[PDB]
C-alpha cells in the first residue's frame, strides 16, 4: 500500500483511541464542525430547564403520586442526554473523509477542551436536580438506591477526566483508531 | 447519618470541579515550555522567510512559451497561419497535426444555425448555480439524449472535463475502503485518487495474473478479518491511455470483477466517438453491453464532441447520489445553453449516418501502419500505439538514450521521487532538459523545413507520481485527404532520420 | 412601456374592498390558527401530524378539566 | 407529461422584448454617487436578536423532529426489507452510500423538495419564464403541464444586468461565432492559444491595475489546481472560517498546515500569528518556510466587508503573503467598479495574489487571477491547467470583452455609470425601508446581498409558497448550510429592476411577514435607538429622499 489508510479493530477488555497522525489531526481538522458549535450560542443554556419543567408538568398530568412523577422524569431525562450524547459515535454528515468517526458528541464538544464553562454547567445539572428531587422519596430506600445508581453511573461517570477515549470489548470490539 | 453523608459527597465533588485547571488543552504535536516575554521579540525579529516563487531557473526553462504556436485570426483547422515569439516570426499555410478534434462534425452549417438561433433566443450566461434556477430545460434535454444513445440510465453534466473526475470519485470512498488501480493512470486520475483518501493498491500494466494475484489475496485477508459489514471496493482504469496509447481487455476486467465482487470505473475520454461501428465507446468495440460491463464510466466533449464540458454515465441511484454529493456540481454555475444545443445537433447527425468514424478508423490504421513497418528507423524510435487508435505516440530506444544522455527512467523516477520526499525548493534535473531539447529541435526543423506542425506531449514533471518519458505526438482528423497525409508522414520520417 | 407581466392584487387592497366587503367575525379565528400552526413543526410532517393535533387538544381537554 | 418539455418561445414585439429584459429609467433623480473612505476604518458591526421564546421553540421543533425521524428510520428498516432495497447489501455487494451519513437530505430535506431546483426558460432577466409542475407523493416525483408563467427576478446573479439577447455583447458574440468557430483545438500549451487570448489578457491586466494575469475557463478549477504549485508540507495556511469550499479543497489537494481564526477577530489573528512564528514545525521546531493569508474580498452570505488596512498592516510587520478573492465585488462595488482596492484607499501593488470571476457581474463563464510580471512568469510553467485541461471558447472572450470594454468607458458612453449608480440607489434603498418596516436585515449599507432572518424552520417553506402565488421568485437557505437558529431569504438585487417594482415588493413583503409575525426589531437597528413600527405609505413616501444621507445606517 502506497497510503495505509486502514482502520484498526484491536480486541482488549480496556482501551484507548490511538492519536492521530500530522495529515489526519493537523490537517482534515480545519473548518467548523457544525455538530457541537450550536452548543455555545443565545439561549442554549436555558433549554434543558424547560425540558425539565414541561416533562414534570406532563407527569403530573396522568395524575401519579408524589414519588413516581419525580422518579420518572429524573430517570427520563437522564436516558435522554445518555441517548442523545454519548451513545452515538460519528457525524451525521461527511465532514472531509469520515476524521470524526470514532468520538462522540462530548468528546468533540470545544474542540477537546477539558474543562470548560460549558462542561461544568452540563456535569453540575444533574447534581442540582438529584438534590432537589430527592426529598420526594427520602422513605422509601429501593427508590433512592435506584435513584442514585442512574444519577452516579449514568450521569457522572461518563463526565470524568478518566474514562475519556475509553473503550470496552464486552458490547462489542470497538474501532480504534 | 448514611442519607446525609451521600448528599455531602456528590456536593464536595462538583466544587473540585468547578474549581478545575485553567481549560486544559489538547496535546498537539508541537510544544514548548515557558520563557521570558522579553526574548519573544528576538525571535519574532530573526525569522527569514522564503520568497513566494523561486525564480532561479525561470530563464533557463523559458524556451517553452516561446515556441508556443500562435493561430492568427482564424478557426483552428487542417491549414492555419500561426506566429511565434511576439510576432519575430510568421508562417503561411501550414499543414496541422496536433489538432484533438477527430470528426470535424462541428463546424457544419447546421450546427452553426442551431447555436446562432440558441444565442439569439437565450443568450450567453447561465447567471445561476445548478439548485437555483439554473436549468434551462435544455440540459435534461442533453442528459436524456446520452443516456438513450449510450445505452444507460442517466448522465450528469459537468462544466469542465478536468474537474470531473476528481469530484466523482471522492464522493464514494472514504477511509477504511479498498482501491485496486492501474500503475499508467493520467493525472486527474491520481488527483483523485490522493483526494479520495482510502488505500490504494498498484498492479502491472495490462497483466491479469498480478491482478488475481492480487484480489485474491485481498479477499482471503478480508474473509480472514471477520469484517462486520463489507467496505466498498474498486478498479480504475480507462479505455485509450493518454500517455501510452494501448487499449484494455475489457472481458476479462469484467470476468474478475463479476468473480470477485468489485466495481468498475472507466476514463474514456479518448475513446468516446473513435472505436466502434458506430461510435457508442469502448463497449461496441467488444461487442458487449455498457449496462452490465461497466459501472462507472467518465466522459469529456471537448475531444471529439465538440464543445466544452463533461458527463458522468450510470444508473438512477448514483446520479441522485451525485446531485448533491459532488462538490464541483454544487458549488459552480450551470453550463451555457449553445454548447448543450450543439452537442444534441451532432448526436443526432452522428446516429443519422456514420461515414466520419469508418474514414477516421481507416486514417488511422493507414498511418500506424506506415510508421509500424519502417526498418530504417528500428536503431532510433518506437512505437507504443495501438493501430486502434487516433493518435501516434513515438519513443526513444533505451539504448540510444542511454548513448546519448546516459541516464534511465528508473534513476530519474527515483531522484524525481527522493527530491518530492525531502520537499526541495529547486527541482531541476539536466539530462531530462536536454532530451526536451533534443525534440523540440526535431519538431523545429520539421516545421521549418516542410511547413508541417506536430506537437510535443507537454507533461510537467513535478506533479507525477509514476514514471513517463517525454515522446512525441501525432494526430488525426476525418476531413484529411489521403495523398496529404502520406506525403507527411515521408517527410516527418525525413526529418527525423536528418536530425539524427 | 408596456411590458408582457401580470400583477396580482393584494389582499385588503381592491381585493376584500371591490369585489366583496366582508372581512369581520373572522380576523381573530384566522389569526389564531395561523399562529398556532406556523408556531408548531407541522409541515415537514406527514399523518404523526394528526396523531399530534390529537395529543394537544387531549392535553387541552384534561388540564382545563 | 413526466419529462420537462422542450418550450416554443414566443413571439413579440423588439420594443416589448427589450422591456422585458431590462429596465427604464423613470427619473434622473433616482441615481446616486458612491464616494470612497480615504482614512476611516471599519468599525466593529452590531447585530440584532430576537426574543428568547423564538430561539426555545426552534430547539423543540428540532428535537421533536430528529427524534420521529429516528424512531421512523429505525422501525422501517427493520420491520419492512422490501421497499428499503437500496439501503441494504445485497450479495455481497455493499450499497452505494450509507444510513447514517444521508439523514439530514432523507428526513429534514426531501419535505420541501419542491422550494429548490426549480426549471426555467428565457433569459434569466428583470422577469423569469418559469415552467408550472405538480408534486406527487411527498415531493418525490413531478408531473409536467405545457405552461410558463413570468416572474419577478431576485434570485439570479446579474448585478449590473449585462444577461441581455439584444445589444453590442450579443453582435460581438455572433461577429465572434462567425469568424472563430466553436472548437478549441486543445490545452493552451500545444495548439490552443489565439490572439484573442492574448488581447483578453492584456486587457484584464490593465483593468485591475497589477502587471499580469491568466484567465481560465472554470471559476472552480482556479482554486482546485493553483495552491499546490507554490505549497508543499513545510508552510503554513491561516484562512478565515467562512470561506468558499473551491479553497479548501485546493488547501486540502496542497497538503499544507491549516490554522483558523475567528470571523472578523484581529486580536486572535495577531496572537496566531505570534504563537506561530515562534512555535515553529512538529516534532522538528524548525521555522516555518513561508506564511500566507487568504481572505475574500465579500461574503456571500452575510454581505460584511473583510478589514483590508489592518491585514495589510499585520502582513508588513510580521512578512506574510496575501491572496484575495474578489467574486462578488469586482465590477460591482467602488465609485467606478474596480473592487475593494477602491473602496479603501490601498494601493494594489501591497496585495500579493488577486482572484476573480466574470460570471457574477459580466455575463459569461470564466475566472482570472492577477498577480506581478515574475511570479506569474513562473507560474505559466509551474501550472497544471495551462497544459492538462480544456481553452476558454471564442464567444464567452467576445461577451466577457464587450462587457469590460463598456464598464471602462472605451465604447458606449454613459452606460458604465448609469448601471453602477442605479444598483447602488436600489439596494440602499430597499435596505432602508427594510430596516425601517420593522425586519432584521444584514450587511453594509450598499451591498448587493440582503439577508432576512427566518428563524423558525417551518416559516421558512410557507413563506417561499406564498411568495410563488404572488408572482415573486426567492431563494432560502437553513441548517447545516447557515447556523442552527439563523435560517434565513437571500435577496439578490439587480441594476435592471425598477423603483416601481420594489414598492410592489414592498407591499407584498409586508404583508406576508404581518400575517406570519416576522417583525422581529429591537431597537438597535435605528440610529435613534428606538422601535420602529411605520406604515407603508409614510415608509414609501419617505424613504427614497432620505436614502442618500449616510446618518441612517448604523452600519
Ligand atoms: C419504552 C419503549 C420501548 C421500545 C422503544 O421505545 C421505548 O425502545 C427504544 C429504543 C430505541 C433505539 C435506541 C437507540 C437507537 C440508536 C440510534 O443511533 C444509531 C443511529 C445510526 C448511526 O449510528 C450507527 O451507525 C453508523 C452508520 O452505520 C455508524 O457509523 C460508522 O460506524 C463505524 C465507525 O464508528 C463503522 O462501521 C463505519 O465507519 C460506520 O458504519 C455508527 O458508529 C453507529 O453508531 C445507526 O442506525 C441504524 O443502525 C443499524 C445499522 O445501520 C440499522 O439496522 C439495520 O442494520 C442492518 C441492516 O442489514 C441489520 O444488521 C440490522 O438488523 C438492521 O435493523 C438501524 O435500523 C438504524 O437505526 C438510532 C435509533 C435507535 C435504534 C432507537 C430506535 C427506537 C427504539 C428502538 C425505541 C423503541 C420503540
Ligand atoms: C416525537 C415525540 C418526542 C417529544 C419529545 C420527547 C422528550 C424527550 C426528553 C429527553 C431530553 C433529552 C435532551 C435534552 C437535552 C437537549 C435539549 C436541546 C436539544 C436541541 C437539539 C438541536 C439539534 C441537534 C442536532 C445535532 C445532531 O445532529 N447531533 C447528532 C450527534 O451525532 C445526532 O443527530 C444526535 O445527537 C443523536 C441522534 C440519535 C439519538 C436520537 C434518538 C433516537 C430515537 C429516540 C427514541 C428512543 C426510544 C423511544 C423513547
Ligand atoms: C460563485 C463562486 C464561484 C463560481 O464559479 P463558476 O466557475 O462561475 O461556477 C467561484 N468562486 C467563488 C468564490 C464563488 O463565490
Amino acid at each position: 500500500p502506497v497510503t495505509d489508510h486502514r482502520r484498526r479493530r484491536a480486541a482488549a477488555v480496556i482501551s484507548h483511541v490511538e492519536q492521530e497522525t500530522f495529515e489526519d489531526e493537523n490537517d482534515q481538522q480545519m473548518l467548523p464542525n457544525m455538530n457541537a458549535t450550536w452548543v455555545d450560542q443565545r439561549g442554549a443554556w436555558l433549554i434543558h430547564i424547560v425540558v425539565i419543567v414541561l416533562l414534570r408538568l406532563f407527569y403530573s398530568l396522568f395524575g401519579s403520586t408524589p414519588k413516581w412523577t419525580w422518579t420518572l422524569t429524573n430517570m427520563t431525562y437522564i436516558i435522554g442526554f445518555y441517548i442523545m450524547f454519548h451513545l452515538v459515535k460519528g457525524t451525521p454528515f461527511d465532514f472531509n473523509g469520515g476524521a470524526y468517526d470514532n468520538l462522540t458528541m462530548w468528546e468533540q464538544i470545544n474542540d477537546e477542551t477539558l474543562y470548560t464553562p460549558t462542561r461544568k454547567f452540563l456535569l453540575i445539572v444533574p447534581i442540582v436536580l438529584f438534590l432537589i428531587s430527592n426529598q420526594y422519596y427520602r422513605n422509601d430506600m429501593t427508590l433512592f438506591l435506584s435513584n442514585l445508581a442512574v444519577t452516579v453511573l449514568i450521569g457522572v461517570v461518563p463526565k470524568l477526566g478518566i474514562t475519556h477515549r475509553l473503550r470496552i470489548s464486552i458490547p462489542g470490539i470497538t474501532g480504534r483508531a | 447519618p448514611y442519607r446525609t453523608t451521600v448528599e455531602i459527597g456528590l456536593i464536595l465533588y462538583g466544587i473540585i470541579y468547578y474549581l478545575s485547571k485553567p481549560q486544559q488543552k489538547k496535546s498537539l504535536q508541537a510544544q514548548k515550555p515557558n520563557l521570558s516575554p522579553q526574548e519573544i521579540d528576538a525571535l519574532i525579529e530573526d525569522w527569514e522567510p522564503e520568497p513566494l516563487v523561486d525564480p532561479s531557473a525561470t530563464d533557463e526553462q523559458s524556451w517553452r512559451v516561446a515556441k508556443t504556436p500562435v493561430t492568427m485570426e482564424m478557426p483552428i483547422q487542417n491549414h492555419i497561419t500561426i506566429t511565434r515569439n511576439n510576432l519575430q516570426e510568421k508562417y503561411t499555410n501550414v499543414f496541422n497535426l496536433a489538432s484533438n478534434n477527430f470528426l470535424q462534425l462541428s463546424a457544419t452549417e447546421p450546427v452553426k444555425e442551431v447555436v446562432k438561433t440558441t444565442i439569439k433566443n437565450y443568450g450567453v450566461g447561465a447567471c445561476g448555480p445548478a439548485g437555483f434556477y439554473g436549468n434551462q430545460d435544455v440540459h435534461y434535454t442533453l442528459e436524456y439524449d446520452l443516456a438513450q444513445f449510450f445505452g444507460t440510465q442517466g448522465s450528469v453534466l459537468y462544466g469542465q472535463d478536468f474537474c470531473a473526475a476528481p469530484s466523482v470519485l471522492p464522493a464514494f470512498t472514504k477511509r477504511g475502503d479498498v482501491i485496486v488501480a492501474d500503475d499508467q493512470v493520467s493525472l486527474p486520475v491520481q488527483n483523485a485518487l490522493q483526494l479520495s483518501r482510502s488505500t490504494v493498491y498498484y498492479f502491472n500494466h495490462n497483466d491479469m495474473n498480478s491482478l488475481e494475484c492480487l484480489l485474491n489475496e485481498l479477499t482471503e485477508q478480508e474473509k480472514l478479518e471477520k469484517l462486520p459489514a463489507i467496505p466498498r471496493k474498486f478498479i480504475v482504469t480507462e479505455g485509450i491511455f493518454h500517455n501510452s496509447g494501448d487499449l484494455a481487455p475489457l472481458p476479462e476486467l469484467t470476468k474478475l470483477k463479476n468473480k470477485y465482487k468489485f466495481r468498475l470505473f472507466v476514463d474514456e475520454t479518448f475513446s468516446i466517438g473513435v472505436l466502434g461501428a458506430t461510435g457508442r465507446g469502448l463497449s461496441e468495440h467488444f461487442n458487449m453491453d455498457r449496462a452490465t460491463a461497466i459501472d462507472i464510466t467518465v466522459g469529456s466533449m471537448a475531444t471529439a464532441l465538440g464543445s466544452t464540458g463533461g458527463f458522468v454515465l450510470g444508473d438512477s441511484v448514483m446520479c441522485l447520489h451525485q446531485r448533491i454529493g459532488s462538490n464541483a456540481y454544487c458549488f459552480s454555475a450551470c453550463l451555457p445553453a449553445y454548447t448543450v444545443t450543439s452537442v444534441s445537433k451532432v448526436l443526432k447527425l452522428m446516429d443519422s449516418n456514420n461515414d466520419a468514424v469508418q474514414t477516421l478508423q481507416k486514417l488511422s490504421k493507414s498511418l500506424h501502419d506506415s510508421f509500424a513497418s519502417d526498418d530504417s528507423l528500428r536503431s532510433y524510435v518506437i512505437v507504443t500505439s495501438s493501430p486502434v487508435s487516433a493518435v501516434l505516440h513515438l519513443q526513444l530506444t533505451p539504448a540510444y538514450r542511454s548513448r546519448k544522455f546516459g541516464y534511465t527512467c528508473e534513476q530519474l523516477f527515483e531522484t524525481m521521487s527522493a527530491l518530492q520526499k525531502k520537499s526541495q525548493t529547486n527541482k531541476f534535473i539536466e539530462p531530462y532538459e536536454e532530451e526536451e531539447k533534443f525534440l523540440q529541435s526535431i519538431v523545429d526543423h520539421a516545421l521549418i523545413n516542410y511547413n508541417v506542425l506536430i506537437t510535443r506531449n507537454t507533461i510537467v514533471l513535478k506533479q507525477e507520481t509514476l514514471p513517463i518519458v517525454p515522446s512525441l505526438k501525432i494526430c488525426c482528423n476525418a476531413a484529411m485527404s489521403p495523398e496529404e497525409l502520406k506525403n507527411a508522414c515521408e517527410s516527418v520520417k525525413q526529418s527525423i532520420l536528418a536530425c539524427c | 412601456h408596456k411590458s408582457s407581466m401580470v400583477y396580482i392584487p393584494t389582499t385588503k387592497e381592491a381585493k376584500r374592498r371591490n369585489g366583496k366587503s366582508e372581512g369581520i367575525l373572522n380576523t381573530i379565528e384566522e389569526v389564531v390558527e395561523k399562529l398556532y400552526w406556523t408556531y408548531y413543526i407541522h409541515l415537514p410532517f406527514y399523518l404523526m401530524a394528526s396523531f399530534d393535533s390529537f395529543f394537544l387538544h387531549v392535553f387541552f381537554l384534561t388540564i382545563f378539566s | 407529461y413526466t419529462r420537462v418539455p422542450l418550450c416554443e418561445p414566443e413571439e413579440l414585439p423588439d420594443d416589448i422584448q427589450k422591456e422585458n429584459e431590462y429596465g427604464t429609467l423613470d427619473s434622473p433623480g433616482h441615481l446616486y454617487q458612491v464616494k470612497s473612505r480615504h482614512g476611516k476604518p471599519l468599525p466593529e458591526p452590531v447585530v440584532d436578536t430576537p426574543p428568547y421564546y423564538i430561539s426555545l421553540l426552534t430547539y423543540l421543533n428540532y428535537l421533536i423532529l430528529i427524534i420521529l425521524g429516528h424512531v421512523h428510520d429505525f422501525l422501517g428498516m427493520t420491520f419492512q426489507k422490501n421497499k428499503h432495497l437500496d439501503l441494504l447489501e445485497h450479495d455481497g455487494l455493499a450499497p452505494w452510500f450509507s444510513n447514517f451519513e444521508s439523514f439530514y437530505v432523507r428526513r429534514i430535506k426531501m419535505r420541501i423538495d419542491d422550494c429548490f431546483s426549480r426549471p426555467t426558460t428565457g433569459v434569466p432577466g428583470r422577469f423569469i419564464r418559469c415552467i408550472d409542475r405538480i408534486s406527487h407523493n411527498i415531493n418525490e416525483y413531478f408531473t409536467y403541464s405545457g405552461a410558463v408563467y413570468p416572474c419577478m427576478n431576485l434570485s439570479s446573479y446579474n448585478y449590473l444586468g449585462f444577461a441581455q439577447s439584444k445589444g453590442q455583447c450579443t453582435d460581438a458574440a455572433l461577429e465572434s461565432v462567425d469568424k472563430y468557430s466553436i472548437q478549441s483545438g486543445g490545452p493552451r500549451a500545444q495548439i490552443g492559444t489565439t490572439d484573442l487570448h492574448i488581447k483578453a489578457e492584456k486587457l484584464v491586466a490593465r483593468f485591475i491595475g497589477k502587471e499580469d494575469a491568466l484567465v481560465f475557463s472554470m471559476g472552480y478549477g482556479t482554486n482546485a489546481n493553483l495552491f499546490n504549485a507554490f505549497l508543499d508540507k513545510k508552510c503554513l495556511v491561516i484562512s478565515d472560517e467562512l470561506n468558499h469550499t473551491s479553497i479548501r479543497t485546493g488547501v486540502r489537494l496542497s497538503g499544507a498546515a491549516v490554522r483558523t481564526f475567528k470571523h472578523g477577530d484581529m486580536v486572535g489573528l495577531e496572537k496566531l500569528i505570534r504563537e506561530q512564528i515562534v512555535l515553529g514545525q512538529p516534532k522538528t521546531n524548525r521555522p516555518w518556510k513561508k506564511i500566507l493569508i487568504c481572505a475574500e474580498g465579500l461574503f456571500s452570505m452575510e454581505g460584511t466587508l473583510c478589514n483590508l488596512p489592518k491585514l495589510v498592516e499585520l502582513k508588513k510587520k510580521y512578512k506574510c503573503y496575501l491572496f484575495i478573492d474578489e467574486a462578488h465585488s469586482i465590477g460591482a462595488m467602488g465609485p467606478t467598479g474596480r473592487g475593494v482596492c477602491e473602496i479603501f484607499g490601498v494601493d494594489p501593488k501591497d496585495v500579493d495574489i488577486l482572484m476573480g470571476t466574470f460570471t457574477k457581474s459580466f455575463g459569461a463563464a470564466g475566472g482570472y487571477i492577477a498577480a506581478d510580471q515574475w511570479i506569474i512568469d513562473r507560474l505559466r510553467l509551474d501550472l497544471t491547467t495551462v497544459s492538462y485541461s480544456e481553452s476558454m471558447p471564442a464567444p464567452v472572450l467576445a461577451q466577457t470583452i464587450s462587457s469590460l470594454q463598456t464598464i471602462s468607458g472605451e465604447i458606449c458612453p454613459g452606460q458604465g455609470t448609469e448601471r453602477l449608480q442605479r444598483i447602488a440607489f436600489n439596494s440602499r434603498y430597499l435596505r432602508l425601508a427594510l430596516q425601517r418596516l420593522g425586519f432584521i436585515v444584514y450587511g453594509v449599507a450598499d451591498s448587493p446581498v440582503i439577508p432576512l432572518l427566518l428563524y423558525c424552520p417551518s416559516k421558512m417553506p410557507a413563506f417561499s409558497r406564498m411568495m410563488l402565488q404572488r408572482r415573486i421568485a426567492v431563494v432560502v437557505v437553513a441548517y447545516p448550510a447557515t447556523p442552527l437558529i439563523e435560517s434565513r431569504v437571500r435577496f439578490c438585487m439587480s441594476a435592471s429592476l425598477t423603483k416601481e417594482d420594489i414598492d410592489y415588493l414592498l407591499r407584498h413583503v409586508s404583508e406576508v411577514g404581518d400575517k406570519l409575525n416576522l417583525k422581529s426589531n429591537s431597537g438597535k437597528s435605528s440610529y435613534d435607538g428606538k422601535r420602529q413600527r411605520w406604515d407603508i405609505e409614510e415608509v414609501i413616501r419617505r424613504t427614497p429622499e432620505d436614502c442618500k444621507d449616510d446618518k441612517y445606517f448604523v452600519n
